RNA sequence: AGCGAAUGAUUAGAGGUCUUGGUCAACCUAUUCUCAAACUUUAAAUGGGUAAGAAGCCCGGCUCGCUGGCGUGGAGCCGGGCGUGGAAUGCGAGUGCCUAGUGGGCCACUUUUGGUAAGCAGAACUGGCGCUGCGGGAUGAACCGAACGCCGGGUUAAGGCGCCCGAUGCCGACGCUCAUCAGACCCCAGAAAAGGUGUUGGUUGAUAUAGACAGCAGGACGGUGGCCAUGGAAGUCGGAAUCCGCUAAGGAGUGUGUAACAACUCACCUGCCGAAUCAACUAGCCCUGAAAAUGGAUGGCGCUGGAGCGUCGGGCCCAUACCCGG
RNA sequence: AGUGCUCUGAAUGUCAAAGUGAAGAAAUUCAAUGAAGCGCGGGUAAACGGCGGGAGUAACUAUGACUCUCUUAAGGUAGCC
RNA sequence: GGAGGACAGAAACCUCCCGUGGAGCAGAAGGGCAAAAGCUCGCUUGAUCUUGAUUUUCAGUACGAAUACAGACCGUGAAAG
RNA sequence: CGGCCAAGCGUUCAUAGCGACGUCGCUUUUUGAUCCUUCGAUGUCGGCUCUUCCUAUCAUUGUGAAGCAGAAUUCACCAAGC
RNA sequence: GUCUACGGCCAUACCACCCUGAACGCGCCCGAUCUCGUCUGAUCUCGGAAGCUAAGCAGGGUCGGGCCUGGUUAGUACUUGGAUGGGAGACCGCCUGGGAAUACCGGGUGCUGUAGGCUU
RNA sequence: GUCUCUGUGGCGCAAUCGGAGCGCGUUCGGCUGUUACCGAAAGGUUGGUGGUUCGAGCCCACCCAGGGACGCCA
RNA sequence: UCCAAACUAAUUU
């Protein structure tokens, strides 16, 4: 079994990523990172709702994906199969080490571990889970995050973003830069066209 | 598209050009770096080089110095200007080349006015000579031959006028194994078949042999000495009677010109104001045309 | 312990900068040094004969020694207790002239050019310079405008 | 910091369409998420080196076997001339001989490596203890203040000022808090997640005399029960529902847990009652969370218009420190 | 087979001092000759000691009398646990 | 890497184009390197004879290794070197 | 040895009794880990005898809860008197 | 106004594509007896001068890509010194001084030395 | 933990000598009244994954499945 | 004096 999660809580190494020189680590627990209908275009599913660290820490592979799956079925159960688009912004690419002890060398004597499994090193201020849903939905994406902080060790703390989407462009003037051509869905996101460039792209664009 | 592009926008991001001069492909800076540069105990003292060039119609030849600033020109001498001592047409042959190489010596000699100290190999025999300093006198300007990106293999014109330049008087360390007259097969230096390449016989001998072939083909080989009245036969004079007029008078005297005006031959630079309404209407005739 | 080799933790040091691998600029190598002048000892990855040891690299000193392609630099090392002054062989592409010693230059050449033109306009001109005055008494016109208030913005929460 | 910059690691859609993939992938282009002790275009703070003159500067000449187109170049030498001593601040400096003891160290702030950690093991930087007393931290190698000849006077530091115990015996200022385990001062000697209609602040939003809120209730729910189905429909449901009351506004149900026409008047009200109220947050103190062995520890006694916590004022108390004196 | 002990000594390989021969002015050097022992060859376990693995197989299953195999100086026998 | 060319294809050889090093340089990793430090030809033995100085480790001792010279003799190159 | 969150189990029904994926603690009867004390010596396992203490309650007194009809049982509270 | 030869700094100079190039030059170009090289006069070497600015090269252009340089990012991130600051901690405020990097938004697109031409 | 070692045709097991095999079995003819012997043919990701190399089953690095051996004062 | 083993449970005279 793995040790409890109060041994590796604090950032205290230096990130051990694995590497050509960490080999043979065990793979993580959390392969998913995106979820809901994740095909959904960026034209009318408008909010976005964030999960912000509070505290310096870092935090499991088990933990990223206990709250992956108990935001998921609330998300699923009272916004429906495909009313919601979540997205897990961690990755567990640091790497926690074990001292296996117990016909070796005893005590303290060679004592640099084995790897053991993988954290995600985390920030003040840092976005863990981000969720987008129709605006209607406020309510229940304050309460999918809500209920995904009990798997996490630290402090978080809700917030509802003033951009539209997991885009980067404030939902206030996310409709006017549509309309005047500076923004153009492709898909998820949406592209920024600058003033600048050939001209041909202008001519496309204004076909 | 299939195939990733090679040229990509991280392509360029990470590429640092070659000099300027490099990528012209004019320079060799491998030979530069141990050709111009002094040893550091002989402080600031000179290092010549002739430098030697030719192109399609012309023979440059010039003695330069190098300088942090860039390359000192001491003395430059022509193949375009040998007309004015008597020799027409050939001017890129190996003739020329001597020519050149000794208009070259005798104006330095004199520049500096030690012509007549070191007079140099005057009866042209094409065989090794290397002008000795005198004690009580200047010593020899001593040189060193920058042959270029040229391929130096026997018989190449550049070494012609090294052989000008030392008959000239010029001190330039060389061997006689790049003169024409060299024999590879036996290690044999003839100094005859040598001679021959600076009087010009090798052009004099296809003369006459397109003379006696073609007659034809002898009109559009040579139609320039034709039209100078240039014979097989008084060729080999017409170069003596060169030589000794280059030690005549070597100086280079130029004609200044003045009556001309400021007229552009080219097209300046658009301003920032004439590029942005270019667009300008451009967007807007893109527009109206819908 | 760690290795005693020549180059141990050099990877940057004498690496090269960016987009500026390859040929040497010719003009290092068509400087003078005279003996008795002040060199920058940096050392280059390009040319590997002649290059200083790595606790030269960023010293400062003088030359004594001057042959065909080097140099002989008098460096002070501060090894451990005491500063003792070593006598090293640089080639030339590793160094160049320090430009500490030209600002003193350019001003004994200032000092001079003012000693024998002093004195006839009874000039006592300054010639130590003197460590940055405090600021002297002067006057701030509005020009009828009046200050623009300030006061700290309320706080909000993004990242 | 960067990754729409190389090298590596990596998530997701989109746009293209060539084909030894079977519409799917692969592929390409533009984007997008997250990383790096043994990656980096970029790039600090702190830092390291040198310099800031007379051993200089400007003039003339001489020597050379080195160098050399040249009276060249370089080094050396000899005269002569120039003091505004060419930043600040502080300070007397140089040099030699002989030489003991030591070569187990430990601790603390910040950076840091191994380890779940350790009063653990190992480094960097400075200070300390060891070698060192004194005042303060009740007690203590190392914390905080300050370093010591033997005394008088005065004044402080850190810390204090209910009584032990010197000093608030101030008509000290404004609040917060009740604890049937209160709390109470660097190191430091005990607690977390999660909770509380305990109280006190705050933030955002909402309703309200075209009368809310909470509580009684006045016509106060029905052809349509549809669609879902006779495992749940002419009251009320584990699967996709979803219009209309012949209205003053109304159920294809939250509501009397339901194969039942079982059967009672919520919902929404205009007069009654007639003035503000509701919700979600947030963080102060306090409480729950909170269990070990001899009987016991804010140091003790005790303290609750404070002798507790927070922000502050004036006094005052004394060290071997500072000051004046012997 | 190992390690011992033992017998045999054939033309036996290795092998000291002295002795013999040659080279040299001599010290010296080289060669020949070769005792035991070692090496080679037998014998010996009531000498020291030692004495295996892997596959498949009976018509319910399971076992495995039998079969094949790598392998060593022999592969632990009568017994007993 | 692309596009082509009898047999010939996922790989034989031929040709053009793109190619900032993504290859290679004996080996570990790091730094360096493009008319090169790489690959291929030509000629060679400077992998030789010398005396000091200096660097690196450092006590500023030695070995090792290394760097600038100087004196010889040489190789190569047209020459600078 | 406890807590929190709540997918599930419990014919129905998250929470009577439970409790996955997570995560937060306490304790010093274990053992690791360490090497601070003792090597000019602290007699070293168990049982026997005997006293006292702890509570994280097995029973008994007083209670609350249930998937508590009665009976039996399980879950909590005050509680270490016996 | 501009080129040639030799350079200095080595993209503000590179890359792609389009347009113009008087006179000189530079080139492409024509040939293989000699010199010298090749499987091959393609390269290299040599001898030329009928043709041509097509290409190289030069000048210009592109809401061009890169590169150079400013703004923003941001007094942000980080950091020297300091406290009997806060907080159970992790970490965080303040004092005293220093002070960045993207994305985003502008501007720019070779300077220049020595010698020799040309341009009326 | 460390170090060696094995892996190859159905089975036991070669070649370790950088340049795919025994025995037995299985098919298949024969002989025989019909089931040893005679004849012939077939068969192998040579554990896996990368390296090095003119060239790998042989040599390197790792992973796996198996083995073996190395420790004692309480 | 070379080797040379075996022979339906499936029955009807
Ligand atoms: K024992
Ligand atoms: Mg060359
Ligand atoms: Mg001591
Ligand atoms: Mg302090
Ligand atoms: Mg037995
Ligand atoms: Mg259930
Ligand atoms: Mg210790
Ligand atoms: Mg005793
Ligand atoms: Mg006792
Ligand atoms: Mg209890
Ligand atoms: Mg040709
Ligand atoms: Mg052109
Ligand atoms: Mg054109
Ligand atoms: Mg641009
Ligand atoms: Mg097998
Ligand atoms: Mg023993």
């Amino acid at each position: 079994g793995r040790r409890p999660a109060r041994c590796y809580r604090y950032c205290k190494n230096k990130p051990y990523p694995k590497s050509r020189f960490c080999r043979g680590v065990p793979d993580a627990k959390i392969r998913i990172f995106d979820l809901g209908r994740k095909k959904a275009k960026v034209d009318e599913f408008p909010l976005g709702g964030h999960m912000v660290s509070d505290e310096y820490e870092q935090l499991s592979s088990e933990a990223l994906e206990a709250a992956r799956i108990c935001a998921n079925k609330y998300m699923v159960k009272s916004c429906g199969r495909d009313g919601f688009h979540m997205r897990v912004r961690l990755h567990p690419f640091h790497v926690i080490r074990i001292n296996k002890m117990l016909r070796l060398q005893t005590g303290m004597r060679g004592a640099f571990g084995k790897p053991q499994g993988t954290v995600a090193r985390v920030h003040i201020g840092q976005v863990i889970m981000s969720i987008r849903t129709k605006l209607q939905n406020e309510e229940h994406v304050i309460e999918a995050l809500r209920r995904a902080k009990f798997k996490f060790p630290g402090r978080q703390k809700i917030h509802i973003s003033k951009k539209w989407g997991f885009t980067k462009f404030n939902a206030d003037e996310f409709e006017d830069m549509v309309a005047k051509k500076c923004l153009i869905p492709d898909g998820c996101g949406v592209k920024y066209v600058p003033s600048h460039g050939p001209l041909d792209k202008w001519r496309v664009l204004h076909s | 598209g299939f195939v990733k592009v090679v040229k990509n926008k991280a392509y360029f991001k990470r590429y640092q050009v070659k000099f300027r001069r490099r990528r012209e492909g004019k320079t060799d800076y491998y030979a530069r770096k141990r050709l111009v540069i002094q040893d550091k105990n002989k402080y600031n003292t000179p290092k010549y080089r002739m430098i030697v060039r030719v192109t399609n119609r012309d023979i440059i030849c010039q003695i330069a110095y190098a300088r942090i600033e860039g390359d000192m020109i001491v003395c430059a001498a022509y193949a375009h200007e040998l007309p004015k001592y008597g020799v027409k047409v050939g001017l890129t042959n190996y003739a020329a080349a001597y020519c050149t190489g000794l208009l070259l010596a005798r104006r330095l000699l004199n520049r500096f006015g030690m012509d007549k100290i070191y007079e140099g190999q005057v009866e042209v025999t094409g065989d090794e000579y290397n002008v000795e300093s005198i004690d009580g006198q200047p010593g020899a300007f001593t040189c060193y031959l920058d042959a270029g990106l040229a391929r130096t293999t026997t018989g190449n014109k550049v070494f012609g006028a090294l052989k000008g330049a030392v008959d000239g008087g010029l001190s330039i360390p060389h061997s006689t194994k790049r003169f024409p007259g060299y024999d590879s097969e036996s290690k044999e230096f003839n100094a005859e078949v040598h001679r021959k390449h600076i009087m010009g016989q090798n052009v004099a001998d296809y003369m006459r042999y397109l003379m006696e072939e073609d007659e034809d083909a002898y009109k559009k080989q040579f139609s320039q000495y034709i039209k100078n009245s240039v014979t097989p036969d008084m060729m080999e004079e017409m170069y003596k009677k060169a030589h000794a007029a280059i030690r005549e008078n070597p100086v280079y005297e130029k004609k200044p010109k003045k009556e001309v005006k400021k007229k552009r031959w080219n097209r300046p630079k658009m301003s920032l104001a004439q590029k942005k309404d270019r667009v300008a209407q451009k967007k807007a005739s893109f527009l109206r045309a819908q | 312990t760690n290795t005693k080799g020549k180059r141990r933790g050099t990877r940057y040091m004498f690496s090269r900068p960016f987009r500026k691998h390859g040929v040497v600029p010719l003009a290092t190598y068509m400087r003078i040094y005279k003996k008795g002048d002040i060199v920058d000892i940096k050392g280059m990855g390009t040319v590997q004969k002649g290059m200083p040891h790595k606790c030269y690299h960023g010293k400062t000193g003088r030359v004594y020694n001057v042959t065909q392609h080097a140099v002989g630099i008098v460096v002070n090392k501060q090894v451990k207790g005491k500063i003792l002054a070593k006598r090293i062989n640089v080639r030339i592409e590793h160094i160049k002239h320090s430009k500490s010693r030209d600002s003193f230059l350019k001003r004994v050449k200032e000092n001079d050019q003012k000693k024998k033109e002093a004195k006839e306009k009874g000039t006592w001109v300054q010639l130590k310079r003197q460590p940055a005055p405090p600021r002297e008494a002067h006057f701030v016109r509005t020009n009828g405008k009046e200050p623009e208030l300030l006061e700290p913005i309320p706080y909000e929460f993004m990242a």
